[PDB]
Parts: C-alpha cells; structure tokens; sequence
C-alpha cells in the first residue's frame, strides 16, 4: 500500500532558511504529483507547493517568491526549500499524493490528495 | 482565493449531518470540492472525491454534491466514529492554486 | 530571369476518348496563391483545454482538448473535387460515366513574386509595396511521406474552387500526443465528473521538422518548382448506386393471382397460405415462409450503434459509420448519423457576397439504399409464436437501462461475415478525393472521407514558407522575437489530375436519373449582378446498378 | 489536421492554453452528424476507427462448454496505472525453466501482465450513448452512461 | 471459432423488415432436434424436388 | 433486458471480431443451391448462406 | 542572375548501410547566416590587462591579460556536434554504433543578399531597407591553413544548432605575442606581487592579413562559393567506455569458500592466508599477495597535479588532464579537474525564451573509469611493515609545505611508460568535432577538446566580409574612419560532414546502457508553447567494452 | 530478417536500457540464481496516419 514518510523539521531564526524531505513508495512515483500542505497550530490546512513529474512546480501566493520544491524520480523523494522564513510560517507540514495522473506543465487543474504521510514540524522563532 | 465553511455543525447519533463549503465560479464552479477528515492531531484522510466517489473502504454513509459555487458533504447514520474535523478542498484552474476551506468541527450528540 | 515567366496558366478540362468506351479525363487547375510570412519562425507545442464548455454536465460531446505542434510552414492542399471540376465537368462525369479511376497527379509552382511592406511616419498613415528581387520562397515536397498526413478537406482548408479568385495556403500543424480523460454526465448529475488533461506519454512523442526531414528549395522570382507525376494505385470508384436491400434479392414469389384492373388498391396476391409455402428459411423452428423470413444470400448494410462515443487515451470520439440513415431521402429532416455534414466558407462554395462568420452547410444524402431504419427493427424470442406477446419482443420503443430516450437499436451492431456494403460516394465540391491508408497491421475496409485510398503511398505534401528577411539588428542570442522585414509572396500554382472513366450503357427500358439545370437551381451556377458566386453541392451516384 | 488556433499563448505556464477562437456552431469542417452544426474534436469526421470495443469478460458457450471471448487490444489507462490491467492484457505464468528466479522454493509461479505500448484500447468508463436528436446539454433520459445498470 | 449474433433479429430498411442472417447453426441441436433454431436452414419443397 | 421476461442479453449480442474463424456453408442435398453470384457491392461478403 | 537561386537548403541526415556492418553517415546542415559590416575596415592590435582583478592577492587564476589582432573578417565555423546532429540522430549513433570515423567535409555559400539601411530625417525616426544588387560579399577559404587555427567551440561561438533559426558568424581575432609576469599570492600576502605586462618580443611577431595570404572571392547576389570536398586522416573514435581499473585486470583469485545463501552480506572468501598465497608482485621484500599488491600488466590512467597552474612567457595557465575525477559518477558534487564544463547561450542549447546574460552550464561526467580518487591514495616506506605507523605513511590528510589544504596528491604525477588512457569522448551538442595537430616536432598523444585530431592538415577556415560600400565623400588621406553605406548581408550556408561508423554487437547476456526518452526529460526535446527550444547535453560512450 | 530503424523526429525515442533498478535482473546471484524478466518490444513509435 502507498506509504509516505517525511523529515527535516527544526527550529530556526525569524529570518533563516530550512529544507524538508519526504520518501514515498508503493506506486508509480513518476505518474502522480506530490504536494506540501501545512497547518498552523490550531488553524486549518494551507497549501504550500507542489511538483510534477517533469520538474514543474506550483507555489501558493504566500510562498511563491520565497520557496522552492523539487523531486528525484530515481529516488522517489521530494524536497522543499524555504528561504526568508517568518514567524507565520510555523506549522506542521504534510506530504501527500495526488489521485490523478498528471506529468507535465499543464497540471494543477485538478488536484485531490488521496494518501498522506505523518508530518514534520517547522518552528520559526528567536 | 479562499473557501468558506461554517465553524461547527452538530448532529445526534442516527441522524443526518450536512457540512457546506462555498466558493466561486473560479474554484468550485469548475472543479468541485473534495472532502477530508482529520482526527485531532492525526494526518488528514480523504472521504469523498470531487465526483462523489469515495476511496476504497469509506462507508457509503459519506456522500457529497456540488451545486453552482457551493458544495456539501452529507453524513448519514451518524455514528460515534464521525467525531472529527472536516475540510473542503478545491483547486483554482485560472491561477493554478490549491484552495482549502477553513475547516468545520463536527459534534455528535 | 527577373522578367521571364516560368509557366502558363491552365484551368482546362480535357476528355480524350480512348478505345473500348474508356475516357482519359485530364483536369488542370491553376491558382494564384497568397502567402504571408509566419507569425513566428518557431515550432510551438500548444495545448487546448475548453474546460469551461465541458464543465457543464452533459456537454461531453463538445470536447476540444488536444495538443498540437504549430509550424511556420503552410500547406498547399488540392485534395478536393472543387479544385479540379466545375459544375459542367461534374455533370458530364456523373451523367455519362459508370466508374472512375484515379491515375496520376502532378503540380508545380511558377512565377514567384516576393514583396515587402513599408509604412511612412506621416501622421496620416500610408504604406508602399516594393519588390524584393533577391528574396526567396522556401518550398518542400515530402515525397517520402515522412510528415503526418493532414488532409485539409476535413477543415475546409484546401485551395479555393474558383480559377479567377486568389487563394491562400492553410497554416500547417499536426497532432502532438496527449492523454485525456472525460467521464460523461447529464444535466442533473451529482458532482463534477472527472475532466482532466493528463499530459503526454514520453513513449509517443514525435516532434517533426520540415527542415530535418525534407529537402527545401529556395525559389527567387525567376525560379520554378515541379514535383513530377505521381501515379496512384487505388481501386475504381463507382458512379452508380445500389437500391436493393435484402428484401429485393433473388427470385420473387409467384403471384397466383394478378389484378384484372389497374389502380392503386388493385394488388396481386401470392395465394398460398404462409405456412403452406415452398422455399428456404434460416429459421428451423417455423413453417412460415415470408418475405421477411425467407433466406437471402447475405446482408446489405449493417446496424451500428449510432451517436455512440468511445473513449481512448486522447479522449472521447464518435464511432464512425459507413452508411447513411434510412428514410432520409424521403424526409431530409431525418438525416442523421452517417449522412456527412459539410460546413464551408466563401472560398469553397458559400455565396461570396455574404457577410458574417456563419458558414454554409449541407448534409449529403446519398442515393444508395444501404442504410437502416431503426424504428422498424425488433428482436423477439426464439420460440417465434405469432402474433408476438409483450414479454417476448424487444421494440425500438422500449427503454434500455431505464432510459426513455435510449432503446436497443442505439447499442445494436449486426456487422458480421455476411455484411455487404459500398464505398462512400464522392461529394462535389467539398469532398476529399484520395486518402492515405492507415499504417496499422490490419487495415479498414474503407475510408469514410475519401472514395480513393492509397495502398502503398500517394503524393507527398507540398509545404511553402517565406524565407526570413532580416533587418540589420538581428541578434540570435536575444530572447525576444526575430526582427523581420514585413515580407509576403504571391506565386502561381498549377496542378494536373488525371482520371480514367468508363462510359455508361443503357441496360433498362426506362431512362435513369440525370443532373440537369432547371428554373429553381438556374441561378446557382452563374454570377450575381455584383459578381457573387456560389458552388452548390452535387450528388455523384445518380445512375442505378443492380446489386445481385 | 488539427484545428487552426486563432489565439496562441504569449507566456509559458500551465494556465496558458491556446484557443480556436471560432464558436463551435460557427466552425468549418466535416462531421458524420447530419442533424447538428457542432464541429468539435469529438464530432469531427475521421478517416476510420482505430481499435474497437468488445464485450469484456464475456464467456460464450459451445459444444465443449464456456470459454472467454478473446480480444485483440488491451485496455485504456493500463499504462497510466498498472493496477488497471484487465481483459486484453496477456498475463503470463511461468516457472524456473522459463524465467522465474531459479533459487526460489515453492510451487507458486512467477507472473506478470504485459502492458503493450500501442494505444488501440478503450476507456469504457469514458464512452456514452445519446439519443439521435443530440440536444445539448444531454438530459438523463437521452443518454446511456457506463454508470447505468 | 464461430461468433454470437442477435438471433431472430429483424432489421428494417427502405423495403421493410428482414431477418438478420447468421452464418452458423445452433448448439446442442445435434443431440435434440427440437432445439434446431436460427441458423439451421429449413427447406420446404414439393413433389418435383423430393 | 428492456424489462422483458422473454428477452435476454444474448438476443442482442454480437461477438464478431477480427479473431473470428468460421466455415463456409455445407452443400445441402438435394434441395440446396450449388452456385451463387457475388454481390456487386464494393465491399463483398465473406460467404453466402445459400 | 539576380532572380535565380544558386543552391538548395538541405539539413537531412542519411544512414547508408554498407557491407560488414558499416554505415555511411552523411550529415547535412544548412543555415541562414546574418553578417554585418565590421566596426572598422582596419586591423587592430589590442592589449587586454585586467590589473584591477589580479591586483587583489589570491586572484591570479582570474588573469585575462593578452594581446590579439582584431580583424575585420568573420569566421563561419561549423566545428561542433550540434551543428550536424539533432537529439534523435545522436541517440541512434550512440546507441547502435561502436566506433566512429571522420571521412570528409565540404561547405558552400549560396543565395547572397546584400541590403542597405537608410534612416529618414523625419522628426520621428524611421528607416527603410533596400537591396544593393551590385554589392559584394568577400569570401576567403584558407585551404593552405596559413592563418592561425581559431575554432569557435572553445568560446561557444560556432554556428547555431537549430535549422530554423538564423545564425551569425563570429568576428575573427587571433593571438598576438606578449610577455607577462604574474607572481602568485594569497589573501594576507604582504606587499604587491609582481603583476606586469612586458610587451612583445620582436622575434615572435606574426601579423597575418587575409588579403595578403588567401584568395578572396567577391560574391554578388547571383554568385555561389563552394569549397570542395576535404578528406580527413584521423584515428577512429570509440563510442564505448572502459570500466576496468587496475583492480579489474586479469584472473581473479580462486575462492575456496563460496557463499551458501543469498544476501548482500553473504560474501565469498579466498580461504588462503594472505602471506601464503601464490602469484606475482613487484614487491620483492614482502610475502603479502593481495588484490592491491598483485602485479598487473600496466597502469590504467594516471595521477596528475590537479588545479596546478604553470607559468610561461605569456602568463599562468592550468595544467590539463586527460581523464576526469573518480567518484564523480556517484556524486555530481565531486566533479572537478578533468570533467569539462561547458558554458553556452541561446544559440547553442540554452532555453531560447529565457532572458538575462547568465549562461547555461553543465559539467560532463564521462562514463569511462580512467580517473583517480585522490583521497584514496597513500605512500608508505619501502619496508612495508604492516599495520603501517604514522611516520611511515604519507596520507592525503597530511600537509605539504605547512598547508592544511594542500596534500601530496596535489603535486603528484604518476604518468610513466606503463600508463594506458583513452581519448576524450564526444560531447554533444557543444563539443568540438576535430582539431588541428600541433606543429611541434614531438606531438601530444591526444587533445582534450576534440575526439578527432588532424594528422597532416584539415579543412581551411572560411572567412566572410561585407565589401566596403563607400559614399561619394571618401578621402584616403583623412585620418577618420571611412564613411560607408550601412550594409548587411544574409547568405545561406550549407555543409556536408560524412562519417563512417560500425554497428555494435551484443557480447554479454545482460543489456547495456542506452539513451532513452523518459518522463523526466520528455520536454527537453520538444518546443514550448511560445516556441522555446533547448538542446541538452547527451553522453556518447554508453556501452562498455573490455579493456583487458 | 530485420530492418534497421531510422530517426524520423527531432526528439529521441524510447529505448530499452539497464539501470540501477533493473540491474540485478540480468546477472546471477551469489548462489547461481538466474531469472529472465519480461521485456517490451514495440518501443519506438510510428505514425499511423
């Protein structure tokens, strides 16, 4: 069965940077997109970024100018790079898989997360 | 673009429960909402797809529908298993931004 | 040279009469072709996705999703009957000929003119046109058939049909692979069905380039290009239609009673009680020998699922059918699946003085009776107890799957080893003439678009393109578009299409149907007081032939 | 020949599509639907049909008993998701002479389903039948969907 | 080997209804002739022909 | 099928395909026909049942 | 004449198969070349001296000091792989061939267009482009190789790689002689290290001019120039790689204990004590016969001083190395000295739609295993007492000269009579194809820039120049720049490069590495929605071959 | 009797290759084990029409 495992949580200064990683298994990794969704403490889920088979990425307006996401289909791994962090970014970040098969530039027209990981904590404070 | 959900919804065991998510022609009027379940402190679980289908093993109790710019999740035969938090998720095709709702807490009486 | 012509205009038709009732039809077509420089010199991979139209539940048939390579080249396509024959030629052919063969095809480009456009800085705009004697026109002939086959008759984008009106070549593009899924629905479906463009399969990518595949000739104003004569290997095309359905095959029954006075209600009677008759039936558990039940040699036509849409990797498409509807000849409003409908512009038949983007359309009802009348079909139990009871018969007025508007004939296929059918009739003027055979291992028995299908190969496609005319500021490392002088070309195209046809013979005492001018259609074949022209459609298989 | 795109994208991205520009009932071309003006990619005439639909997991009987109706082409979407390999995709079961790892114990055979690269199959969940009238958007009574018993 | 066809299927065209022919006979008719049906030709003849 | 107790799917069922093999009709003595004329259609039937 | 074309555009690749598994690869390339009139008609002797950058202690490696002759001519250079092959042809070559031979080269210039620019005096500026039919393009072929050899791939200045994109030639310049001294230093070095440009030694001055050495052809709009077929004399180029280091030559030791179960840790054992084994070693004072100490026929590869800079009269330069690093194939971050780094722009592979002056770069990691893993080496005393003590071993961890960042492997050379190495593999698309041999009495064994090295001589460089178009106010006695009519030329270049290649054979049970299109790299080989194109680097020596 | 293929397109096509994942499907195990994995055959695309 599909299984995902995340890592990379840490505590950083109010103006630092951090990088997170997930490892996936159980499916045709190159066929489905992988996404980063975060949840501030006591708040609802919020989407951060997503990356498809060919390296194409999509970022929310809240992180579009700061963050970066990448893949490695030969290693079934997805990375997220965060720069110029601020306190509001503090949240547990969840790594998920899409139900739909999309590969290239024209994704993000239909997204539905069907499997989820365990989550990793990101804290931005002095 | 953001989706709108009611803060909480209450129902009694054995009754019917309805949770409503409101959007726009840009997000829900083209791609319907998908509903998620989150136990306190656990990773979310998908319940109903945008087309009304459910993941394997989800009881038929859970159902969804889309009308105009609003979507709803209907839970029938409310059981004690359903005390959790629920979210609506939709994607904006115009901008390419995935939109979640604010979340709604379900209270079983 | 600059001031020397390189060809002659010829739009004549010649009918050389060989021995033994055969005629050698040579059709010459000459056009003035206007070519502008491409919007960009680059190849584009463009994707169309009309999610707004398909997001409406029940509009799944209006799907336009696809991916295509947009090329800077233009295609000079002459694969339409109107490029070669005027109404008089067609009348001669379809009134006097019985069968038609496709022999040879050649084309050439001559008298190339390349001009440039310059606009003044004067406050009231004004612009001048100058010759560029050193500019070149790029011409490529894909004689090896390396490029995807893109016949322009499907989009009404062949060369015009009037010898005295300049024409244009269609910008060229071909399909790039994509994966698409669209779950159908209806008004009232709960939820939004799955409507997703999946991307592209890397194992199916094919990016074709004219530069890398075809020799390209640079033509200046004093140059010419001739392709050479290509010879076809196609099957003959019949200019006669069959009227016989299964009910009209074989020896009719003997009428032991014949009328003694003429009149509408004075019928003849077989006179033998039905279960006491002699003959052969394919029904081993009944003694009834009737016209419906008597054995026939084989089947003429075949029932097919009509308005059935099938899905594959690239999305939904209509299941094609090889014959038209029954009863459509008597009532045109009943013309449906199988009767091809053509939409076209002012180059290809629409009244040239009309204004607006609305095209002219006609549905082609063919004379051949190979169709089906589904309202008259029925299944019944094998017991065959007559008169049949409700529970033992399935009628076309009976709901399938709980639907009042879908009955068994919508999902009904009777194609089998006994089916006999005809090739599609030619459609004048908008019909395609020849088509390339599929490169599948097992090939279709016929094509629905062309009466002639090419077995081994048939002529390469002719591509043209104004060569880049750069300014003094060109920098290939710039990310912006190329700075070009506004250049365009006018050149003359001449083609020769050769046919072989057989003159018809009168086999019957009665005269046959013929095409003629009359008071009603008199003004469809002559120009209007302001020069407007139109080319209405003409039916091809006028004469009847016996099927069996 | 694909349709001519009257609008082409001016920037790269997943939301920059091309548009035909002509309204669907105002388009030029050839369709096999004599009672509608809609020329769309699902309705425009094509030379022939690539592949065919067959009754899948159909068992027929003769003198010797039931047998499966064979099919010449594989399924649609099998390449996208191998779990969808079904009728039409040959499944081979073999032992240690013919490919199975030779050092493995047990009587269980090694198996694989062959998913061919050729795209001649069907996606039956995407098919539909609708009444000859062809009034759009299609209503419930005038369409037969794969979701219908 | 062989094919299934719609049996006692009557199709209509310009000239009226006709039975859809089938190229092969029924199964099990060899053991019990009462099951001879669609596909098994039936001949009716007089005294000149048998 | 169609709500009829007397009609089932096999009545409307066609499995003719590219994998179909079948034989030509056998001679029927004495009333059977010997030879027949081929249809003048462009695409011809694979056999005649008579 | 003015209106007659003088050549045809051809950019196809032909694979003519011959007897015994040989293929005659004929690559045709055709471009449209845009040429501007030079900044000046005069030759210049220009000295560059970036004293500001090298005045900062420690920046000596950033020296750009030199002297060159800036000529008014331009060079039409096609000596790059991407000028001849697209990704598909390269895939075919590198996947189905084992060795490549360079056979012949020819090129021709046709369809010359010379235009002039005129700017109006109107207050809002505007300009018009006119044809100058009497203007000439100066074409010189240095068939005798009189001029300095200045291949453009080293500066990424060859012709463009896209047939449908107009290209430009590179302004031609060659090195003049100069004397330079630059004493190295480091941050914290006291005083200013000697950094002085010394001038030119008269005994080495060589001032070449095209006019005094090469025939010059004046091409008008109706003229064409063809070089004639040149024939190479190079050695074959291998499309296979070798994996065998010294540790993988010969007969492996016999294992007396083979593993009894599957697993990663289920190893085999030789079973003979190391000091009681049989074999041959070059260690005459020790009984240990181990895989590290066993004799091998010769050495594969060699160690060289890496990031070593040597100084001669003209200044510091890096010492080149014939093989790449070790372990770089497992971790790209370890690519260093020996792995070439190619920096290029939008003409030669960089995504054409991207803005900015930043170039696209890649470091080529060859599949061959002839390199070194310097952190794995060591030297120990001749006694060979084991386990070695600190005082009797020199490790890469140990300092040299008191430096904590320099170790003995930086100053280490192991080239000798037993060294076996391979030629540099082709680098597609940005790599050189052929290079000229040095005119030294003793010649290098290989060149690190082109797989083919021309023994005697090979094709002459092609130079182009717009002939001066003077106004009516010319005065050669005036010291100011000649007043010219602003003139630019567009001409078509066609070249034919012929190879001979051998089809490979399967020698092993297992399949070998092949280049393939996959979902990750799918869109490196197709255009974007706005026409963007890129060409990505491809490896060449995919298949392995046994060295010994 | 087989025909060699030709490059018809700018882009390369699908080819069968050994990689870090399928590597040990083509060499014996430490105890002599062998296996033959299935391999596809119609890798390259051809235009139908």
């Amino acid at each position: 069965e599909v299984q995902l495992v995340e890592s990379g949580g840490d505590l950083v200064k109010p103006a630092g940077s951090l990088r997170l990683s997930c490892v996936a298994s159980g499916f045709t990794f190159s066929s489905y997109g992988m996404n980063w969704v975060r949840q501030a403490p006591g708040k609802g889920l919020q989407w951060v970024a997503g990356v498809n088979s060919g390296g194409f990425t999509g970022y929310a307006d809240a992180v579009k100018g700061r963050f970066t996401i990448s893949r490695d289909n030969a290693k079934n791994t997805v990375y997220l790079q965060m720069n110029s962090l601020t306190a509001e970014d503090t949240a547990v970040y969840y790594c998920a898989k899409d139900r739909y098969y999309c590969t290239g530039d024209y994704c993000f027209n239909l997204i539905a997360f069907g499997y989820w990981g365990q989550g990793t904590l990101v804290t931005v404070s002095s | 673009s953001v989706l709108t959900q009611p803060t909480s919804v209450s129902g009694s065991l054995g009754q019917r429960v309805t949770i409503s998510c409101s959007g726009s022609t840009n997000n829900i009027g083209i791609v319907g909402a998908s509903w998620y379940q989150q136990l306190p402190g656990k990773a979310p679980k998908l319940l109903v797809y945008s087309d009304g289908n459910r993941p394997s093993g989800v009881p038929d109790r859970f159902s969804g529908s889309n009308s105009g710019n609003s979507a709803t999740l209907t839970i029938t035969g409310l059981q004690a298993e359903d005390e959790a938090d629920y979210y609506c998720q939709s994607v904006d095709p115009t901008l390419g931004v995935v939109v979640f709702g604010g979340g709604t807490h379900l209270t079983v009486l | 040279g600059v001031g020397i012509s390189t060809g002659t205009f010829n739009n004549q038709t010649e009918f050389k009469f060989l021995e033994n009732g055969w005629v050698y039809i040579t059709a010459n077509s000459s056009r003035l072709v206007h070519l502008n420089m491409p919007e960009s010199e680059n190849y584009r991979r463009v994707v169309v996705n009309n999610l707004d139209k398909t997001a409406v539940n029940g509009n799944m048939a209006l799907d336009d999703t696809h991916a295509e390579i947009v090329t800077p080249w233009s295609l000079v396509d002459a694969n339409a009957w109107g490029v070669w024959f005027n109404p008089g030629d067609w009348q001669l052919i379809v009134n006097t000929m019985s069968e038609l063969h496709l022999v040879s095809f050649e084309q050439e480009i001559f008298n190339v003119v390349l001009k440039t456009v310059s606009e003044s800085a004067t406050q009231p705009p004004t612009k001048v046109y100058n010759n560029d004697l050193t500019a070149s026109l790029m011409v490529a002939l894909d004689s090896n058939n390396t490029m995807p086959f893109t016949p322009a008759a499907m989009r009404s984008e062949t060369l015009g049909f009037y010898p005295w009106k300049p024409t244009i070549p269609t910008p060229w593009r071909y399909y790039f692979q994509w994966d698409r899924t669209l779950i159908p629905s209806h008004t009232g479906t709960s939820g939004t069905p799955t409507n997703i463009y999946h991307g592209t399969d890397p194992d199916d990518v094919q990016f074709y380039t004219i530069e890398n595949s075809v020799p390209v000739h640079l033509l200046r104003t004093g140059d010419e290009f001739a392709t050479g004569t290509f010879f076809f290997d196609c099957k003959p095309c019949r200019l006669t239609h069959t009227w016989q359905t299964n009910r009209a095959l074989g020896l009719p029954p003997f009428l032991n009673s014949l009328p003694q006075s003429e009149g509408g209600t004075n019928f003849g009677y077989i006179g033998v009680q039905q279960d006491k008759r002699r003959g052969v039936t394919q029904m081993g558990n009944t003694n009834y020998i009737t016209e419906a039940t008597i054995m026939r040699p084989a089947e003429v036509g075949y029932s097919a699922p009509y308005y059935s849409f099938e899905a594959s990797t690239q999305g939904p498409f209509k299941t094609p059918i090889a014959a038209g509807r029954g009863g459509a000849q008597t009532d045109e409003n009943q013309a449906a699946d199988g009767d091809p409908r053509y939409a076209f512009g002012r180059q290809h038949g629409q009244k040239t003085t009309t204004t607006g983007e609305t095209p002219e359309r006609f549905t082609y009802i063919a004379h051949q009776d190979t169709g089906r009348y589904p309202e008259g079909d029925w299944i019944q139990n094998i017991n065959f107890n007559l008169p049949v009871t409700d529970d033992n018969v399935l009628l076309p007025t009976d709901p399938i799957g709980g639907k009042t508007g879908i009955n068994y004939t919508n999902i009904f296929n009777t194609y089998g080893p006994l089916t006999a059918l005809n090739n599609v009739p030619p459609v004048y003027p908008n019909g395609q003439i020849w088509d390339k055979e599929f490169d599948t291992d097992l090939k279709p028995r016929l094509h629905v678009n062309a009466p002639f299908v090419c077995q081994n190969n048939c002529p390469g496609q002719l591509f043209v393109k104004v060569a880049p005319n750069l300014t003094n500021q060109y920098d290939p490392d710039a990310s912006a578009n190329m700075s070009r002088i506004v250049t365009y070309s006018d050149f003359w195209w001449k083609g020769k299409l050769v046919f072989k046809a057989k003159l018809r013979a009168s086999h019957t005492w009665n005269p046959i149907q013929q095409m003629s001018i009359n008071v009603d259609n008199q003004f469809n074949y002559v120009p209007s007081n302001i020069g407007g022209m139109k080319i209405v459609y003409e039916k091809s298989q006028l004469a009847p032939r016996k099927l069996y």
